[PDB]
RNA sequence: CAUGGCCGUUCUUAGUUGGUGGAGUGAUUUGUCUGCUUAAUUGCGAUAACGAACGAGACCUUAACCUACUAAAUAGUGGUGCUA
RNA sequence: AACUCCGUCGUGCUGGGGAUAGAGCAUUGUAAUUAUUGCUCUUCAACGAGGAAUUCCUAGUAAGCGCAAGUCAUCAGCUUGCGU
């Protein structure tokens, strides 16, 4: 039941393809990141898209 | 000067709170000894953190627990949460921090939530039943 | 330069190493754990060194941490927006030093313990008093201060004290904190500047980051002296102080260069048992020890290796 | 005094209640749309919402010099401790009371009922609101009750936004053939707040970055 | 032994027994085994415990209830039929005189003749309901390992239950007759009687 | 100078908390001890109505709260000053009240 | 069984609908789907559709953690006096 | 409150169970008879684990156990919550 929605996954998206050499591959620090470059309204949110983003970047470096 | 930790232990909702200071050795429970902790079946649950590491290292420290709330079982279950942590917290602070690990080792690989109190919480009842999931009984006709 | 053996006791990510001139088998190093560990090395194959004290009271992650010459009171720089100062006996925390508005990604201290430095993702740096009293923000940054150093001065102890603060925005700034103003400016970093360091010495400046790429310069001079590759993300620095080596801690592994003359020294790779290539644990910190023969390496193993250095024959 | 606060902040609640029922009932024909007291020593205040305030402030000061007494007579409040005032309305094309009463007493001049709700839901519109929605429910033109809704926009109805940018009203219109219903749902958009969040709970906006310069002339300025 | 003394007494048969050893109330978790392979790695009397009032969270998984050690898991089975719901503190003391009880009887450890009885009283061939349409006929189907253990525990105290019931005999008793008489296959339990008899339906409709 | 105490009640949290904030700020403005603001614990009433009118369907109860929030400061001050503090910082929702001693 | 409002239920589930384009004389249809996945018309994807809206989620309340910040004779703790 | 310890009972519809009924003393109320309710002594019924059927429930849950609140002047074998 883990299943990211179309607000998570297509905002991580827009927020790689626009900010590719500024994220890590840690979480601790991205989600730092994710106060910065974007406005999100809940603290639970921001979590879980600075998490798919962390999740992306491990497959974007593999391949 | 009078090196001491002070420290707390929780079931449910119970909160024992423990004062461990330097001294000669008495561990007392409200103002009364710890064999006196009775249930009488469960004494046995207070004595666990005296001797999974061993009676030793007791003779030079001073106990004393207080508790409230909770039950009788779960009381019991709160002063042994206080005495492990009230242990292994004056081993951190007062002498060698090699000494804590083997003494966290002890108590954590016989767990039965000595440091860490376990985070099962009351559900809340709600109409149309006497419980949290239990509901009247229907009749169909 | 050989490995005797490794250093447990960590449950996360050993941020930063430091060790003292005083005692030179006092190692202390703070972790994503929100602790500080003191050790004590042995020189044993099987255990190099056993903790001695547990330094805890941060909320989260402590960034860097930092020593005395004599190894008496300890800097930690945490994530929760705070500085502590400890005594390294008996554990405790005399001063609490408050005012950043976001994560303090590094802390320094002179050598004569008088004011202490501090960046910060709040894109300030500020400069405390040894009884906590900010000094002044030396604000001037566009990003993230990644990492701030002290430049130890020359001899005979003359008044002029810089600091270089390396940062997201692109640019290492030298600062004077006789007046509180910008001395200079560096320019040239392509990437994110991860870390920064400072020759033994006092004159030169290294400095990397993401690009995998190391650029060094020259603080007397002001004039940039030439960059290398490392073809991986750049992690720690650190100057040998006596061998006139930098250290390198990448993606990939410790990168060690000598540059008289310009070859590599060694790249260790340790041998990990049970991971594939792309969870390969990598060096987030590193520490030259005092006398200089020994290296520390703190890894997302969250376990302290340790490297001294051996002539082959 | 001398009154529990759990009895005292009670009271306080349904004695707004009671004031709030007697300005709709009043002043039902001046677009009356809310109240707020103000408890402060030496002479409370309370304030009326109200569009038309050269109706509810009376020819040389009556009609509201009347209302200030019936209150007072009312409450037992001592002569002078009570004064009301009226300021008019923010924006009276936004509110679901006050588009209530209009939607009510243009029906109550004969107006057909899909024009009289299509000229309310495109003031609404009109006035910068994302959305709203107005129900007419009862006998229409039959023995047999219907109900119509009229929409525009877009509503949420949810969760916690729905306390935030949601103003409904309900209305109890009294006709010929019987009782007709009036809701009005009005969904403020929430660029425009003041107060409180300022988008709703799942709206992300990305910074947009400006690109930089690749080379950067590695060099030293000095000072 | 070298008994240490402080200021609180703790006294002299405490810690003379439970410093070097973790026993039971007294009795020995050393030199027991289960004697009947398939119910090791089901069977836990690896860990020893001092008594059987563990709060442990073994519901939350599929198999963790395997790892709980199986005296707690007869003082479990014993607060049952309502009226000893959450009696916990008394199935202790049932389960306390059982052990005594049955040392006196076979001068054995207590706790072995517990693994030995629960090693028998577990069906080894059950039968399972086929419906079809109509009769509803029956097939017989092998028993898991952990289902073993599971209807063991619950025919051996379901019948100390039935046995002690209008019964002057104690449960403590009964629950000490029924275990030593299922340690041998003396077929004077309610757990034998029961075991062979769901086998041999099952051997009927194989 | 004269010991006073300041008690606020409120149904609003973020009305309130600015109030003893001005409060507060009034009081090192010109300094003076505070014994600052002691937060009692928060008050849930609580009404359960069944959901209806006629008992018809399924017994299904809503519950409906009001929140009760208290806080009070224990100043002393000159006679002169405690009239403006105690006027200033008048804010809807929120009830103040001064004991003298 | 003339109505309003409120409530229950269909309905402990995932469902519903415009705009433009495509199919059909038309009622209607596609979008809203073979497969896999999810608590979920949740997603991955496929694609005569594209871009959307409500519902789900997000949200709010509450229960768990904080030896961190802000301080409390209307909550405690320790020492100190006096005293059994 | 269940619970815990020590003792009395001892397989007997018995010291289980407490329906039905008699006599008195009080309390609320303008008023208690068709017993408001509480108490004291006496009376000592069926019921020996409940057929076909059928309800609720997956972890601090089921079940046991009481307590506060609503209704209220008096009446809780009900409900809404709460803990053990």
């Amino acid at each position: 039941g883990r299943v990211r929605t179309k607000t998570v996954k297509r905002a991580s998206k827009a927020l790689i393809e626009r900010y590719y050499p500024k994220l890590t591959l840690d979480f601790q620090t991205n989600k730092r990141l994710c106060d910065e470059i974007a406005t999100i309204q809940s603290k639970r949110l921001r979590n879980k898209i600075a998490g798919y983003t962390t999740h992306l970047m491990k497959r974007i470096q593999k391949g | 000067a009078v090196p001491s930790v002070q420290t707390f232990g929780k079931k449910k909702s119970a909160t024992a709170v423990a004062h461990v200071k330097a001294g000669k050795g008495l561990i007392k429970v409200n103002g009364s000894p710890i064999t006196l902790v009775e249930p009488e079946i469960l004494r046995f649950k207070v004595y666990e953190p005296l001797l999974l590491v061993g009676l030793d290292k007791f003779s030079n420290i001073d106990i004393r627990v207080r508790v409230t709330g909770g039950g009788h079982v779960s009381q019991v279950y709160a002063i042994r949460q206080a005495i492990a942590k009230g242990l292994v917290a004056y081993h951190q602070k007062y002498v060698d921090e090699q000494s804590k690990n083997e003494l966290k080792k002890a108590f954590t690989s016989y767990d039965r939530t000595l440091l860490i109190a376990d985070s099962r919480r009351p559900e809340p009842k709600k109409f149309g039943g006497k419980g949290a999931r239990s509901r009247f009984q229907k009749s169909y006709r | 330069l050989v490995l005797r053996g490794t250093l447990e006791g960590h449950n996360g990510w050993v941020t930063s190493l430091a060790t003292s001139a005083g005692q030179p088998n006092l190692l202390l190093s703070a972790s994503r754990d929100k602790t500080l560990i003191s050790w004590k090395l042995t020189g044993d194959d099987q255990k190099f060194g056993v903790p001695v004290r547990s330094f805890k009271g941060h909320s989260h992650i402590v960034q860097d941490c930092t020593l005395t010459a004599d190894g008496a009171y300890a800097l930690s720089a945490s994530w929760d927006k705070t500085l502590r100062l400890w005594d390294v006996a008996t554990g405790e925390t005399y001063q609490r030093f408050v005012g950043h508005k976001s994560d303090v990604m590094s802390v320094d201290i002179d050598k004569k313990a008088s004011m202490i430095i501090s960046g910060s993702r709040d894109k300030t740096i500020k400069v405390w008093t040894i009884k906590g009293q900010c000094l002044a923000t030396l604000l001037g940054h566009n990003d993230w201060v990644s990492q701030v150093r002290v430049v130890p001065n020359e001899a005979a102890d003359d008044d002029s004290v810089t600091i270089i603060s390396a940062g997201n925005d692109k640019m290492v700034k030298a600062w004077n904190l006789n007046q509180f103003q910008i001395e200079a400016d560096f320019i040239g970093h392509n990437s994110n500047i991860n870390t920064l360091t400072a020759s033994p010495d006092g004159t030169l400046i290294a400095s990397a980051g993401k690009d995998g790429e190391i650029m060094l310069w020259n603080l007397a001079a002001k004039k940039a002296m030439y960059t290398l590759s490392a073809q991986d993300e750049v992690f720690s620095l650190a100057f040998s102080p006596n061998r006139y080596w930098l250290a390198a801690a990448t993606a990939t592994g410790i990168k060690v260069f000598s540059l008289d003359p310009q070859y590599l020294v060694d790249d260790l790779r340790p041998e990990f048992a049970g991971y594939s290539k792309a969870a390969e644990p990598h060096a987030v910190s590193l520490a030259w020890s005092a006398d200089g023969q020994t290296l520390f390496a703190g890894y997302t193993d969250n376990v302290i290796r340790v490297w001294q250095v051996m002539t082959a024959n | 005094a001398l009154i529990s606060k759990k009895r005292k902040l009670v009271a306080d609640g349904v004695f707004y209640a009671e004031l709030n029922e007697f300005f709709t009932r009043e002043l039902a024909e001046e677009g009356y749309s809310g109240v707020e007291v103000r408890v402060t020593p030496t002479k409370t205040e309370v304030i009326i919402r109200a569009t038309r305030t050269q109706d509810v402030l009376g020819e040389n000061g009556r009609r509201i010099n009347e209302l200030t007494l019936l209150v007072q007579k009312r409450f037992k409040y001592a002569p002078g401790t009570i004064v009301l005032y009226a300021e008019r309305v923010q924006d009276r094309g936004l509110s679901a009371v006050a588009q209530a009463e209009s939607m009510k007493f243009k029906l109550l001049n004969g107006l057909a009922i899909r024009r009289a709700a299509y000229g309310v839901v495109r003031y609404v519109m009109e006035s910068g609101a994302k959305g709203c929605e107005v129900v007419v429910s009862g006998k229409l033109r039959a023995a047999r009750a219907k109900a119509m809704k009229f929409a525009d926009g877009f509503l949420i109805h949810s969760g916690q936004p729905v306390n935030d940018f949601i103003d409904t009203a309900t209305r109890h219109v009294l006709m010929r053939q019987g009782v007709l219903g009036i809701k009005v749902k009005i969904m403020r958009d929430p660029a425009k707040s003041r107060t409180g969040p300022k988008a709703l709970p799942d709206a992300v906006t990305i910074i947009e970055p400006k690109e930089e310069e690749p080379i950067l002339a590695p060099s030293v300025k000095d000072y | 032994f070298t008994p240490v003394v402080l200021a609180t007494p703790i006294p002299e048969e405490v810690q003379q027994a439970q410093t070097e050893i973790k026993l039971f109330n007294k009795w020995s978790f050393e030199e027991v085994e289960v004697k009947d392979a398939s119910l090791v790695d089901y069977v836990q009397v690896r860990q020893p415990i001092f008594v059987a009032h563990t709060a442990g969270r073994y519901a939350n998984k599929r198999f963790r209830k395997a790892q709980c050690p199986i005296i707690e898991r007869l003082t479990n089975s014993l607060m049952m039929n309502g009226r000893n719901n959450g009696k916990k503190l008394k199935a202790v003391r049932i389960i306390k005189h059982t052990l005594d009880i049955i040392n006196v009887l076979t001068d054995q450890n207590p706790i072995q003749v517990v693994v030995d009885a629960i090693t028998n009283t577990g069906p080894r061939e059950d039968t399972t309901r086929v419906g079809g349409g109509g009769a509803a006929r029956r097939q017989a189907v092998d028993v898991s390992p952990l289902r073993r253990v599971n209807q063991a525990i619950a025919l051996l105290t379901i019948g100390a239950r039935e046995a002690a019931f209008r019964n002057i005999k104690t449960i403590a008793e009964t629950l000490a007759e029924e275990l030593i008489n299922a340690a041998k296959g003396s077929s004077t339990s309610y757990a034998i009687k029961k075991k062979d008899e769901l086998e041999r339906v099952a051997k009927s409709n194989r | 100078i004269i010991k006073i105490r300041i008690t606020l009640t409120s149904t609003k949290v973020k009305q309130l908390e600015n109030v003893s904030s001005n409060i507060v700020k009034n009081a090192e403005q010109h300094n003076l001890v505070k014994k600052g603001p002691v937060r009692l614990p928060t008050k849930v009433l609580k009404i359960s109505t069944r959901k209806t009118p006629n008992g018809e369907g399924s017994k299904t109860w809503e519950t409906y709260e009001m929140r009760i929030h208290k806080r009070y400061i224990d100043l002393e001050a000159p006679v002169q000053i405690v009239k403006r503090i105690t006027q200033i910082t008048i804010e809807p929702g929120v009830d103040v009240e001064v004991v003298v001693a």
